[PDB]
RNA sequence: UACUAAAAACACAGGUCCGUGCGAAGUCGCAAGACGAUGUAUACGGACUGACGCCUGCCCGGUGCUGGAAGGUUAAGAGG
RNA sequence: ACUGCAGGGGAGACUGGAAUUCCUGGUGUAGCGGUGGAAUGCGCAGAUAUCAGGAGGAACACCGGUGGCGAAGGCGGGUCUCUGGGCAGUAACUGACGCUGAGGAGCGAAAGCGUGGGGAGCGAACAGGAUUAGAUACCCUGGUAGUCCACGCCGUAAACGGUGGGUACUAGGUGUGGGUUUCCUUCCUUGGGAUCCGUGCCGUAGCUAACGCAUUAAGUACCCCGCCUGGGGAGUACGGCC
């Protein structure tokens, strides 16, 4: 029962995962929905299927509450970046600027030794 | 720092011992001294309310000045290092400018000859007195007090020292020796720097006699006694005590503090 | 290498104007092929900005 | 350091006719300098081996010279040695 | 004897025409000392690059001190102390 | 172990764990007050082990201790 | 010796940003994490996500390279203090004072040991899940010492250029680094030419079983030290030193 007409889009896309989640410009979410939230588990929520329609969802929600425009920031290697960036444009909202916020360390923590597989 | 004994004894075989470096004028100031005789762990009533006391060397006191409240302004030069018996860091005579002497707990860093300040106005050096709000957040002090004027109270065992975590609107936030957090009035006095004798608790006492020099007298098992003695006592063999761990009176082990203490609301973070 | 071209040029950390250049629109550093500078001055330009960085005259993460 | 006046002293100190330098003893002069000067530095930052190995290059250059001098002149070589110091 | 130059940056909260007689005692204590000072030109509010101490705006000075390394340690020390100084850098002009 | 047991028993220096932020915890006392300590976590108290050397494996199901509060159950009071 | 030159050579002290984690509070609800697929695990008692503030340790993106320095091992966030070595130029000075070096001494990656501190992240051991006939592994979830600091110890690596140190000589071609030098000196070109010190590649003769080396030799000679006499047993036994 708010109404915030401008707001801000997160977007974190993994290799396991995508999170869409809009807050008003302070960063308070209104609606957080993602491949998880919406029907699907296992693998199948890092599809870009899955991201795309988790972008609808969000951006459904953010309908109801009452947001009309909203900034998207991304980050990530994944995917469903681009799927839920066209979801959200052809879903009822504008996205406007889009821009990368992903965390660059500048040779910080030590990573996981790698993968023998 | 700390002089190793040869195995020439038994009881010498892994001793130390402080190497006194730090030591001016083995001798005391003889109008700060105060006479002390030893209780044994007895209070009024004549009984052992602490156990495991008595004996020990003589001693007497000297008057630690842990207010320095009345000298702001005023410079001090060090005049001396001196032992004390009754504490485990050493102490420094000051020789103040207007012709007092007094006595305070020497700091790390405090050679013989430097000049002591205090007062709002005083620089950040070790030694110098101030009121927290004029102690930039970050250093090292101790000799804290809890209420303004009450007198030093935190940090001043041998090599403590509290870091002025910040001060909000009247009351700083403080990391204290054990670890945990707390907030004291602004106008709380402390110290600048640690306090000396850091390398004092790696000392190696040797034998059981040391410890009888020290004052410390010897303890018994519980579960070596009789059921009647200690609720540990009892059995054939030897046990590990009938039940969980308790005291001699039988209170088990677990958290003694007072659980709405008045200073709940000053106590920030408890320690680990 | 432009300061081996025109000589007697004074690279300063507080020249914020002149080490304007030689970065990126990310706060990149450029790097010394791109520059077309001698390895002499290419190093002189890091330190400068590097220290301007941490005199806060320019950004250490620009967005 | 050894700085160039704080050389010129040693030289006209040791040396031999108003410009010498590259005499055992002016050279010799100057090592010793070096290393006292190299040792009262490594009181200091004991863990500076990179040093420590160039001032036990200075000794061994220094005593390869005062064995030279000591072969070449037992005179010269004396007093050199009670005007710097041997044991 | 090196010449040095130190840049001062200064709350915003303090006005920019008292700063001058607020850092002549950080200078006068080198001119005690036997250093002379060059400089002290006073560039004024600037925006700051980010964030420090949570102020967005600060005062910029440069000393230009020309003293002993001593004296320039205890300078830098007395102006880190000062809680109206956000950040301290000593560079030698020369090598 | 005065008067059948001097020892492998107790203590011990060293070790670990737990408690205690300060008229502290703990103890004596109905309380005031006291000891702790004219000490302030490198300090004090409790428990176990017991110079030194090499080490100290698996189990948190039970019972304690520490912490949490969604739900069930639950006193006096309120209500009537 | 004097004048210049380049440098992550080294030690100490102070200090900066990004990022991870953790803490507190706000927004907020049912998932999050993970894989080839999953599950163990975390949240619903308010998690993941988002914002703001704070705490803490480690490592210093961009520059950054085929580059530089160092006897080797190794060495770059910034500033200051102290200090080592090398190269170039003049020939200013001494006058064979040189080379190697049995033993001996010092330095010496990582792992490990002792004492105190510290511990964000990673991570032997260990635990659970998963694969498989089995899985004491590869994969996932965790997680202790350790990795970090201070002072010591240990002296071992494919510590490799699988090539000991020094010197003299033996076509060239083409990059890079530090200098100097006249000329083409404005042909602006900071290019070409000459010399010194290096660092790569290709290539003549020569050498080699071949691969290959080839002015930075494994070519032509000299001086010094170290090492081998088939493969296992074995770099092990005994003795001795630490
Ligand atoms: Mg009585
Ligand atoms: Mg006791
Ligand atoms: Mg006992
Ligand atoms: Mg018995
Ligand atoms: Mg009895
Ligand atoms: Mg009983
Ligand atoms: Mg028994
Ligand atoms: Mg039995
Ligand atoms: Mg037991
Ligand atoms: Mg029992
Ligand atoms: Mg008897
Ligand atoms: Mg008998
Ligand atoms: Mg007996
Ligand atoms: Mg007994
Ligand atoms: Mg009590
Ligand atoms: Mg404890
Ligand atoms: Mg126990
Ligand atoms: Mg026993
Ligand atoms: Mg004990
Ligand atoms: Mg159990
Ligand atoms: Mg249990
Ligand atoms: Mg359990
Ligand atoms: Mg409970
Ligand atoms: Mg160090
Ligand atoms: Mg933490
Ligand atoms: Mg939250
Ligand atoms: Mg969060
Ligand atoms: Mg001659
Ligand atoms: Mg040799
Ligand atoms: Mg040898
Ligand atoms: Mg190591
Ligand atoms: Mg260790
Ligand atoms: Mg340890
Ligand atoms: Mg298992
Ligand atoms: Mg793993
Ligand atoms: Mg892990
Ligand atoms: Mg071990
Ligand atoms: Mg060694
Ligand atoms: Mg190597
Ligand atoms: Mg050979
Ligand atoms: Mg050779
Ligand atoms: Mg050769
Ligand atoms: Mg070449
Ligand atoms: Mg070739
Ligand atoms: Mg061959
Ligand atoms: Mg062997
Ligand atoms: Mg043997
Ligand atoms: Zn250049």
């Amino acid at each position: 029962k708010k109404n915030v007409p401008h707001g801000a889009a997160h977007i974190k896309s993994t290799f396991n995962n995508t999170i869409v989640t809009i807050t008003d410009p302070q960063g308070n979410v209104i609606a957080w929905a993602s491949s998880g939230h919406v029907g699907f588990k296992g693998s199948r929520k890092s599809t870009p299927f899955a991201a795309q329609l988790a972008a609808e969802n969000a951006a459904r929600k953010a309908q109801d509450h009452g947001v009309r425009k909203v900034d998207v920031f991304v980050k990530g290697p994944g995917s469903g970046r681009e799927t839920a960036i066209r979801s959200l444009q052809a879903a009822g909202l504008e996205v406007g600027a889009i821009s990368d916020v992903t965390p660059q360390p500048h040779n910080g923590v030590r990573p996981p030794k790698r993968r023998r597989v | 720092a700390i002089r190793k004994y040869k195995p020439t004894t038994p009881g010498r075989r892994g001793a130390s011992v402080s190497d006194f470096a730090e030591i001016t004028r083995s001798t005391p100031e003889k109008s700060l001294v105060r006479p002390l005789h030893g209780r044994g762990g007895r209070n009024a009533h004549g009984r052992i309310t602490t156990r495991h006391k008595g004996g020990g060397h003589k001693r007497a006191y000297r008057m630690i000045d842990f207010r320095r409240n009345d000298k702001d302004g005023v410079n001090a030069k060090v005049a001396h290092i001196e032992y004390d018996p009754n504490r485990t860091a050493r102490i420094a005579l000051l020789h103040y400018l207007d012709g007092e002497k007094r006595y305070i707990i020497a700091p790390n860093g405090l050679s013989q000859g430097d000049v002591v300040e205090s007062g709002a106005n005083a620089d950040i050096k070790p030694g110098n007195n101030l009121p927290l709000r004029n102690i930039p957040a970050g250093t090292l002090i101790h000799a804290v007090e809890l209420r303004p004027g009450g007198g030093a109270k935190l940090a001043r065992s041998a090599g403590s020292s509290i870091q002025l975590l910040g001060k909000e609107a009247s009351y700083a936030s403080l990391r204290m020796p054990s670890g945990e957090i707390r907030r004291v009035d602004v106008r709380c006095r402390a110290t600048v720097g640690e306090v000396g004798n850091a390398e004092q608790a790696n000392i190696n006492w040797g034998k059981a006699g040391r410890m009888r020099w020290k004052g410390k007298r010897p303890s018994v098992r519980g579960v070596v006694m009789n059921p009647v003695d200690h609720p540990h006592g009892g059995g054939e063999g030897k046990t590990s005590g009938g039940r969980h761990p308790v005291s001699p009176w039988g209170k088990p082990e677990g958290r003694t503090r007072n659980a709405n203490k008045s200073s709940n609301k000053f106590i920030v973070r408890r320690r680990r | 290498c432009v300061f081996c071209a025109k000589k007697d040029q004074a690279i300063d950390y507080k020249d914020t104007a002149l080490l304007r250049t030689y970065i990126s629109e990310r706060g990149k550093i450029r790097a010394r092929r791109v520059t077309g500078n001698c390895v002499q001055h290419q190093r002189d330009i890091a330190l400068a900005v590097k220290n301007a960085r941490e005199v806060a005259l320019l950004p250490f993460t620009s967005s | 350091a050894l700085t160039a006046e704080q050389k010129k002293e040693i030289l006209r100190s040791y040396g031999l006719h108003e410009t010498d330098t590259g005499s055992p003893e002016a050279q010799i002069a100057l090592l010793t300098k070096r290393i006292a000067d190299l040792t009262e530095h490594l009181k200091v930052h004991k863990h500076d081996h990179h040093s420590r190995r160039g001032l036990l290059l200075l000794v061994g250059r220094r005593r390869r010279l005062i064995k030279y001098i000591s072969q070449i002149d037992v005179e010269r070589y004396r007093s050199l040695i009670e005007r710097l110091g041997l044991r | 004897m090196r010449p040095y130059e130190i840049m001062v940056i200064l709350d915003p909260t303090l006005d920019e025409r008292t700063v001058a007689p607020s850092l002549e005692t950080f200078l006068n204590v080198v001119r005690k000392d036997g250093g002379k000072v060059e400089k002290v030109d006073i560039w004024g509010k600037r925006r700051l690059a980010y964030e420090i101490a949570k102020h967005a705006e600060g005062i910029y000075v440069v000393i230009d001190v020309k003293a002993a390394p001593a004296t320039v340690s205890e300078l830098d020390r007395q102006l880190s102390l000062n809680e109206s100084v956000l950040r301290t850098k000593v560079m030698r002009t020369d090598k």
